């Protein structure tokens, strides 16, 4: 560890450039996994609608889908509102 | 070429050709062809001699346009069909474009003109890859689209291949050049039945690859490139020349040698399809292949050409190359004829 | 009334470019203890008119060993794009609202090297050939970093719609988020601009003339305006990218005032660097980017794509 | 195969003028093909030499077809038998004599009659029994 | 006029192709294709291909052909040519446009051109389709699927282009 | 088949003819090699953009990324023969006679 | 393919793009998705020989959809007859053809 | 600051888009009547123009199927004047 | 309409400005090829801004760095094996 | 190939809305949340029937139901509505973030005079169980019959009779 820490500082002396970029790429590639928000990003990305939410024929016994757009039934993105 | 870089570059050609046979998308078929082309050029330029540059330039100039012509019939077929799946072509002129484009990537018709010199210019090992591994990737496409190719166009190009390939071999000296003309003649043999039956095309491929790879890279063991140079090898290694004649006689296709495997099976299928003039002329010009095959065997082992005094030096030494997979490859390329029902396995 | 709008965009820059030569030499002189042009009119305010009325009356001498077709076209498209650059600029309301303006802007920026190419070739001189050789290769080599820098920058902004730039930059300057890109972007222009230390395109004291070659009088005029109107452009391109402003829908006047001042400040800084610094060397010119700028730009681009997904800050442009 | 239909449509032993002109066209058509290739692989001298090469190659090929079509058809008329394969042989090899005439070699002319006549006879058999050279894939 | 903008762009495309494929001096040959690349964008743009057409303006047209112009600088013939310098190139240029001119004449008369394929000489605008694209910009979201649906295409593009750099410096290594 | 499609494929056809009509300059042939991939790109784009084959917009770029890759090696090949022959003239590109 | 490694492994490599009736970004339909559905559904488990003769009506309707050819022949003769009938001055176009 | 502002703009997008989804049913009906009014005009003119042509029955199908097909614009707007053709095809592409 | 009209008028003024002032009075190749390859790879990640709005950005995420890694890797090879260091 | 019979000009005279985009988008959410009954089944008709001609009856109803909503505002706080929609147009994007104060004024008026609440975020973007009377089409694409698949291969494998049977080879 002493020589490795010496080598890393050895790098920083004779060159400050590629060590900084190697650091930048190193973090930018690892934090994606260690993230509490990347799940929100895909949830946000899918939340935005580009197409009409095609209605389905009501044959009865539809538990969760609403009948009115203001009905409480259905998915709510309130988690985005406080976000 | 650093061995690590050399190994990677061959792997890309290994990968590029493998991509063609595993792709179901027309683009992906063209995709690996371009990668395969992109990787061989440095392999051919192994010695950087001016002749090697000439060979690489000729190979690139005749193959890049074929890939460009390859893409042309893809979009035209897309234009008239709208599907990229590797299937029958639903537009005639596209496939008329297709067969010529695939063939000139290979070279059977006048398209074949690049094969002789390009083989000569590149090194003997580099000549092997171009002539025993580059014939699978175009054949992979032709096998898949064999359902609807125009029989008139394909058979004519197959006729010209064996007719031009055998005829030019007679007047050739550099063993690399006889190799190219021998390959041109055999490619017409394997692709002649391609519209009729696909299984015996692949039969010829495995059979032709084994003998061609064995006798190419055995010729590397002899370390010779000219008929006179190959002639001298009887004094040093007479076993090599004796093995040279066996595959040379197999190369012609004299029973019971395994080189008669394709020639026999091809005539059987064309006869089954009522095409009987087609095989007879196809069989006749195969005698031209045997003539320069027999001439080379004459100068190699069947007689003894004069040697040189300085060659006594070589007797005290030995080869260092380990002839990877060579010894077994003669055995299954000259004696596998009794194992003829193995055809059904390829189906 | 579209034609008057085009003229209202073409006339000012030509009047600016001629009048920018005044301040350039004069601001350079004032950081050299000089006064600059001040004897011709009030505070020299007439020199822009003098040179604009002198290189157009000087007799243009075509090279003996040259094809005048290239000798004429190379000046023309050297400048014509520099005026076309201002077409999609989102000065409050851009002239053309190209949804892919940034790519269109970079397309003509890449077209500029062609005016470098035939101009050096057509004159057919040892200085002309080598002067072209270094100039175009330097510009294309620094274009690859230009492409990456934007790719990192507008990724937070959204698409390449230059009009959206005002919307995203609405509470803080984009430089406050990507200031390591700012120095990456600003300096990378200094070569495409053919400006300060990256001056090997022309080489004042050791190459006589480079990009402009010997093209004189007529060909000189719009070759002079070629990378002079461009300077005002990528001064404005940076002034809209990072150092943004505010845009009130009921008063677009404030946006222009902020935009022109920041662009003008950037132009002065170009002149600030013009003579203050020494000149780079071509070996170091390529050394700087492919070995320092490129590896650092690549990592920063890698950081600037992950970051919106790190914090769910992807743009709503689409 | 418009030219091929042009020839084969004419019944044997009649319309000899049409059969001859069709024979010239087929012989002429292959003249351009061989001459165009010859100019390509072997670069000739200035254009007048190139067309001189082209003229010679086309002339022989047209001439071989011209006399062959004439004699192959009148033989059926004179001998009153169109079906016989010999009806093509007696003119099929005379083209070899024509080739020898334009090349000035007795040996090559006689040998060409040995070969071309046999092939011309073979072509007649091909049309009679139902031979196919480029047969469609049947099995 | 305005109604024929795709037709007029297409015929300028052909004459640009004829001029540069007739093989004038290579630096002039580049220009003959550069304008063809320039008018090629208009056809793509007019059909909704805003990104793809503009993409061709940055790479290739403003990219790789710069290297072609670069290559013709140091590795050039001592006397670069021109359509006046040689007679064959002059003849090729006239033949190409005459062939094009005779073709559009055939297209304008009966619109029943059968050569190779069966063409129709009607207006260029007919082939368009009617229908809103919503808010997604069709083309823009089509090539944005490079990283959502691209899959195999991504690695092979990366690998071949990476293999594009092992090959280059190896062949220009000087033994 | 409209006229706009025709003008592109015909441009490809004349591009194909000039490619294999090598004059005494390899660069010109390389330039005429440059024609088809652009013609292929244009021809592909009109088909794909017209028919709203959304995913197929892949291939136009995919066509260009590798069809330019031969040009990467081809130019170096051209400079290679110009480093030993000192000339891109193709008449001297016949050393492989025998 | 020659060696259909996709079927054995079960991983989709290029099948996603092979036709435009597969999944598309944000459910954007192809210009001829309806006819692709009909032709593909007509020709499955039938082979490449039977389908080319049996499922021909679907193909003919579809092959017209991509590059609409027969309908321009419909449109071209509409334009030709309309031009002829106005050149000599018999048919008067309605005002709805204009403002 | 950019992260907080960008999230607000995403909420703006769904606010903007939600209006469009409510708007679309009216537009679908408007375009449906507009497009089918025009095709009604198209074959109404077809009867008058084409009667001497020997078997040119009005409104012949081109697709063998009886299912509705999105009409090609070349016959929707095609029979109209040159101006509205130009403003429609290259209208969105050209408006800038 | 406005696009090519703007191009037309810009060309006319620039062309006039010269006419009114005309009548009235291995290393270089090597880096260029590397530029072409990097510039071409740049075309790959250009559509990234739209690609950041897909519903499976995870696959978009990892594969986008893969292009940037390979640009880094291609630079690394061209760096160490002399290469980018110019010939002497 | 047949007849392309399409509805006459008689039924294509609906009381088309004469408003512009800004006033259409100014209400939008309230119109969407108060006229969903004729919107949902008409759009469902557009998808299920896959043909514009068969949904003309629902096509006129949605336009007609728009008028009842629109003139309801006129008998109410239409003056705040006019100030709103005359401020939206001034922005080139027709964006709500620059007209929040008039957004309130329209909302506060419509909140008590009529009661149409402001649809919360994401409420409109919701699949709904719209009730309908028409039966689903038996084949929306009017697909014809299907070719009979080839007979399935079956039967236990049996050794090849007399072996390979290829020329003289046996076993
Ligand atoms: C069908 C039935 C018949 C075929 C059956 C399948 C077997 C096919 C091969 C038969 C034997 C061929 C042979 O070697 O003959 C001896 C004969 C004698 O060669 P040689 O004189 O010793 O010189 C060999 C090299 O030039 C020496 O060059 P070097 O000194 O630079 O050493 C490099 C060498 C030695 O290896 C290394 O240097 C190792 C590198 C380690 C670092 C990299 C690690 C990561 C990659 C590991 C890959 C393993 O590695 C390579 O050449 C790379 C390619 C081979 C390994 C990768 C194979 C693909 C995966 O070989 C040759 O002439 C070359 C053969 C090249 C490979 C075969 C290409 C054609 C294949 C056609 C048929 C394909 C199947 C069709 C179905
Ligand atoms: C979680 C955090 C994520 C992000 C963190 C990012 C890392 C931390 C920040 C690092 C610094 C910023 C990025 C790097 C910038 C420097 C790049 C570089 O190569 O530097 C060394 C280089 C010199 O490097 P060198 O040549 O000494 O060494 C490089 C390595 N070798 C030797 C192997 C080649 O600096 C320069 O080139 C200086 C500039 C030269 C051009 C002349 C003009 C300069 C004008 C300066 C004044 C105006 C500034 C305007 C700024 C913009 C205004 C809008
Ligand atoms: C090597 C690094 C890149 C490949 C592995 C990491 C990315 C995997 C991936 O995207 O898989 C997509 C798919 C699996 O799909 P998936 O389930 O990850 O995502 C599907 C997303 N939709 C539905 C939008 C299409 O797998 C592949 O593309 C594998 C390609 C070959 C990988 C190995 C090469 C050697
Ligand atoms: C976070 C955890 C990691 C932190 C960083 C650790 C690694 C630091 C690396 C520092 C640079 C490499 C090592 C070194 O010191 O190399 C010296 C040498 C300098 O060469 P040069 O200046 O040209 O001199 C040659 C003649 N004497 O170096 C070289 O010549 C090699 C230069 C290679 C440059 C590659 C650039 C690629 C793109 C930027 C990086 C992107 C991310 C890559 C993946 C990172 C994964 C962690
Ligand atoms: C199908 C048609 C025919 C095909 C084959 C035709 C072959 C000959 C064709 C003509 C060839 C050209 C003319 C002659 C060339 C001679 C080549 C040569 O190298 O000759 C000299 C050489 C000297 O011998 P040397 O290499 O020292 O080896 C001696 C044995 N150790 O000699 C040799 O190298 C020869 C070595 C021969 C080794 C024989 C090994 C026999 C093994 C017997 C195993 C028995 C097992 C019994 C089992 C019983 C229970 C089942
Ligand atoms: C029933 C229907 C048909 C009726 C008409 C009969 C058939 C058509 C006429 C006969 C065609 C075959 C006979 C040969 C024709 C070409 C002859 C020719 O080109 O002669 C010129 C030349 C010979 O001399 P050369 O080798 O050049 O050497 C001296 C150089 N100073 O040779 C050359 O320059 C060319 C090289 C030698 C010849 C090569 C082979 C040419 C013929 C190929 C087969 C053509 C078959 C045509 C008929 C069937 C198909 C329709
Ligand atoms: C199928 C076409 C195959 C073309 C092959 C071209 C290369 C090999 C043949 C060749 O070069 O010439 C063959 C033929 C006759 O050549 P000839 O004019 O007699 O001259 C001989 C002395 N140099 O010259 C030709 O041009 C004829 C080629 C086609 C023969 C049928």
């Amino acid at each position: 560890a002493g020589r490795i820490a010496s080598f890393l500082k050895n790098a920083w002396a004779k060159e400050p450039v590629l060590v900084a970029s190697f650091a930048i790429g190193g973090l930018a590639i690892i934090l994606p996994s260690l993230s509490p928000y990347t799940n929100y990003a895909i949830r946000i990305n899918r939340a935005t609608p580009y197409n009409y939410p095609v209605p389905l024929r009501d044959d009865g016994n539809m538990p969760d889908v609403p009948s009115h757009p203001q009905d409480p039934q259905g998915p709510s993105l309130e988690w985005l509102k406080n976000l | 070429m650093n061995p690590i870089i050399y190994t990677t570059l061959i792997m890309t050609v290994m990968s590029g050709t493998m991509l063609v046979m595993i792709s179901s998308h027309w683009l992906l078929i063209w995709i690996g062809f371009e990668m395969n082309l992109l990787a061989m050029i440095p392999v051919l330029m192994k010695n950087f001699n001016p002749r090697a540059t000439e060979a690489a330039t000729k190979y690139f100039l005749t193959q890049a346009t074929a890939s460009m012509m390859l893409m042309m019939a893809i979009i035209i077929n897309l234009l008239y069909s709208g599907q990229w799946t590797i299937t029958k072509m639903f537009n005639p002129v596209a496939m008329t474009m297709m067969t010529m484009a695939l063939a000139m990537k290979l070279g059977l018709s006048p398209f074949h003109f690049w094969v002789p010199e390009v083989t000569q210019g590149i090194s003997l090992q580099a000549g092997l890859l171009l002539l025993t591994w580059q014939k699978l990737a175009p054949l992979s496409v032709l096998c898949q689209i064999s359902q609807s190719i125009n029989p008139n166009l394909m058979l004519t190009m197959a006729m010209l291949s064996i007719l031009i390939g055998g005829w030019g071999g007679l007047n050739q000296t550099q063993l690399r050049k006889i190799m190219a003309y021998s390959s041109i003649a055999h490619m017409g043999w394997m692709t002649a039945v391609l519209p009729y039956n696909t299984t015996m095309t692949i039969l010829n491929l495995l059979i032709y690859i084994t003998m061609t790879l064995a006798m190419f890279m055995l010729l590397i063991h002899s370390s010779a490139t000219t008929t006179l140079s190959l002639s001298h090898t009887w004094n040093k290694m007479p076993v090599i020349t004796s093995l040279m004649m066996v595959t040379l006689l197999s190369m012609g296709g004299l029973p019971p040698l395994s080189g008669f495997m394709p020639k026999w099976m091809i005539i059987q299928e064309m006869t089954k399809n009522e095409s009987i003039i087609m095989p007879t002329l196809m069989a006749m010009t195969a005698l031209l292949n045997l003539y320069f095959y027999m001439r080379l065997a004459y100068s190699s082992s069947l007689t003894m050409f004069p040697s040189t005094n300085n060659m006594k030096m070589k007797w005290q030494f030995e080869h260092t190359k380990q002839m990877k997979l060579l010894p077994t490859m003669i055995v299954l390329s000259t004696l596998v004829l009794p194992m003829t029902p193995a055809l059904s396995s390829l189906n | 009334m579209f034609m008057i709008n085009i003229l209202s965009l073409i006339i000012p820059i030509l009047l600016a470019v001629a009048f920018l030569t005044l301040v350039e030499r004069k601001v350079l002189g004032y950081m050299q203890l000089r006064k600059g042009p001040n004897v011709v009119g009030p505070y020299g305010l007439l020199q822009p008119i003098a040179d604009a009325l002198k290189l157009v009356t000087k007799e243009p001498l075509r090279p003996g060993t040259s094809s005048i077709s290239m000798f004429i076209i190379a000046p023309i498209l050297g400048l014509s794009l520099a005026l076309t650059m201002w077409v999609p600029l989102p000065m409050p309301y851009p002239l053309i609202n190209m949804n892919l303006g940034v790519l269109f802007m970079l397309a003509m920026s890449s077209l500029a090297v062609y005016s470098i190419l035939w101009s050096g070739w057509a004159s057919n001189s040892k200085y002309a050939l080598i002067g072209a050789l270094r100039a175009v290769a330097q510009t294309i080599s620094y274009e690859v970093t230009l492409a990456i820098i934007l790719l990192s920058v507008l990724l937070m902004n959204g698409s390449y719609t230059l009009s959206t730039l005002i919307t995203t930059q609405e509470h803080i300057w984009m430089i406050f988020t990507s200031w390591p890109l700012a120095m990456m972007w600003f300096i990378s222009t200094l070569a495409e601009t053919n400006r300060a230390p990256f001056d090997l395109t022309e080489g004042e004291s050791e190459l006589v003339s480079g990009f402009n070659v010997e093209y004189a009088a007529g060909p000189f005029a719009m070759f002079f305006m070629a990378e002079y109107a461009n300077i005002i452009m990528m001064n404005a391109f940076t002034a809209i990218l990072f150092l943004g402003a505010s845009h009130d829908p009921h008063t677009p006047e404030l946006y222009t005032i902020n935009f022109v001042l920041k662009t003008l400040a950037l132009t002065i800084t170009f002149l600030w660097i013009r003579a203050s610094y020494p000149r780079f060397r071509y070996d170091q010119l390529m050394h700087l980017l492919w070995k320092s700028f490129l590896p650092l730009t690549l990592a920063l681009c890698m950081w600037h794509i992950s970051l919106p997904i790190m914090t769910a800050s992807i743009p709503p442009q689409s | 195969k418009t030219l091929l239909h042009k020839y084969s449509d004419i019944p044997e032993g009649t319309e000899c003028h049409r059969k001859a002109y069709a024979s010239t066209s087929i012989g002429g058509a292959t003249g351009l093909i061989v001459s165009a290739y010859s100019i390509a692989l072997k670069p000739p001298a200035s254009f007048l030499e190139g067309v001189a090469r082209t003229g010679r190659y086309t002339f022989t090929s047209a001439a071989i077809g011209a006399i062959f079509g004439l004699t192959s058809c009148i033989s059926a008329q004179v001998r009153e038998k169109p079906d016989d394969p010999l009806n093509y042989f007696i003119g099929g090899c005379a083209g070899g004599l024509t080739l020898g005439a334009r090349t000035r070699s007795y040996g090559i002319g006689a040998a060409a009659c040995a070969y071309m006549g046999l092939t011309a006879a073979l072509v007649k058999m091909g049309q009679l029994e139902g031979w196919q050279v480029f047969a469609e894939p049947k099995v | 006029m305005t109604m024929y903008i795709a037709f007029i762009l297409s015929t300028i495309f052909v004459i640009g192709f004829v001029g540069f494929s007739s093989k004038p001096s290579p630096i002039y040959g580049g220009l003959g294709l550069i304008v063809s690349g320039g008018v090629g964008c208009g056809i793509v743009l007019n059909f909704g291909g805003s990104f793809l057409g503009l993409m061709v303006f940055l790479i290739y047209l403003g990219g790789m052909l710069v290297v072609f112009g670069y290559t013709t600088a140091m590795a050039t013939e001592m006397y670069p040519e021109v359509w006046v310098s040689n007679k064959t190139v002059f003849g090729a240029f006239v033949s190409g446009l005459m062939m094009e001119f005779c073709m559009v004449y055939y297209a304008l008369k009966e619109e029943e051109v059968e050569i190779i394929f069966k063409f129709n000489g009607l207006g260029d605008w007919v082939i368009y389709d009617t229908g809103d694209s919503g808010f997604f910009s069709e083309e823009a979201m089509g090539i944005a699927a490079l990283y959502s649906y691209g899959t195999w295409l991504v690695i092979v593009t990366g690998w071949s282009l990476l293999i594009g750099v092992v090959v280059i410096m190896e062949i220009t290594r000087g033994n | 088949m409209p006229l706009v499609y025709m003008n592109i494929i015909m441009a490809f056809a004349i591009a194909l003819a000039g490619l294999l009509m090598y004059r005494s300059h390899l660069m010109s042939s390389l330039l005429c090699l440059e024609g088809m991939m652009l013609s292929l790109f244009i021809m592909s784009t009109l088909i794909i953009l017209n028919t709203h084959f959304t995913l197929a917009n892949m291939m136009p770029i995919i066509l260009l990324v590798f069809a330019a890759c031969e040009a990467a090696l081809g130019l170096s090949l051209l400079v290679m023969v110009s480093n030993t022959y000192g000339t891109d003239y193709v008449q001297n590109l016949n050393l492989l006679q025998c | 393919p020659f060696f259909d490694v996709q079927k054995r492994l079960g991983l989709d490599l290029d099948r996603w793009m092979t036709i435009q009736s597969a999944e598309q970004p944000h459910k954007i339909p192809g210009r001829c998705h309806a006819f692709e559905k009909e032709w593909i559904e007509c020709a499955h488990g039938i082979g490449g020989i039977r389908a080319e003769k049996e499922c021909k009506i679907e193909f003919d309707d579809f092959v017209e959809c991509l590059l609409r050819q027969k309908t321009m022949k419909r449109l071209s003769a509409i334009k030709r007859q309309r031009d002829k009938l106005i050149k000599e001055g018999k048919y008067t176009p309605p005002p709805h053809h204009l403002g | 600051s950019m992260m907080k502002w960008n999230r607000e703009r995403r909420r703006l997008q769904i606010e903007d888009f939600e209006a469009r989804i409510a708007l679309m049913p009216l537009f679908q009906a408007e375009k449906d009547r507009r497009v089918l009014q025009m095709l009604r005009e198209n074959l109404e003119e077809e009867a008058i123009i084409m009667k001497d042509v020997p078997d040119w029955k009005v409104g012949e199908s081109v697709f063998h199927t009886t299912r509705w097909v999105t009409p090609m614009m070349g016959e929707l707007y095609g029979l109209r004047t040159n101006e509205e053709i130009l403003s429609a095809t290259y209208g969105f592409i050209w408006y800038t | 309409m406005n696009i090519m009209l703007t191009l037309l008028t810009n060309v006319t003024l620039a062309s006039l400005l010269v006419l009114i002032a005309f009548w009235l009075p291995m290393k270089f190749f090597l880096v260029a090829i590397t530029f072409l390859l990097f510039d071409l790879e740049i075309a790959l990640l250009l559509p990234l801004p739209w690609a950041s709005q897909t519903n499976n950005l995870k696959t978009m995420l990892t594969m986008a760095l893969f292009l940037l890694i390979l640009l880094a890797a291609s630079l690394a090879y061209e760096w160490t094996q002399k290469g980018l260091e110019w010939a002497e | 190939p047949g007849i392309v019979e399409l509805p006459t000009l008689e039924d294509l005279k609906v009381q088309e809305v004469k408003v512009s985009s800004s006033v259409l988008k100014a209400a939008a959410h309230h119109y969407g949340a108060q006229c969903d009954k004729p919107n949902k089944e008409f759009m469902l008709c557009r998808w299920e029937e896959k043909d514009p001609r068969r949904c003309l009856e629902e096509g006129k109803l949605v336009n007609q139901c728009a008028l009842d909503f629109f003139r309801q505002i006129k008998r109410h706080c239409a003056e705040p509505f006019t100030e709103y929609w005359t401020c939206i147009d001034y922005s080139g994007l027709q964006l709500f973030r620059h007209c929040r104060k008039q957004q309130a004024k329209f909302d506060e008026c419509v909140l008590d005079k009529l009661g149409w609440v402001r649809p919360d975020l994401g409420e409109l973007s919701k699949v709904t169980k719209v009730k309908t009377d028409r039966p689903l089409p038996e084949n929306p694409y009017h697909s014809r019959a299907r070719p009979e698949p080839n007979p399935e291969a079956e039967g236990d494998l049996k050794p090849a009779k007399h072996g390979s049977r290829l020329f003289f080879w046996t076993m």
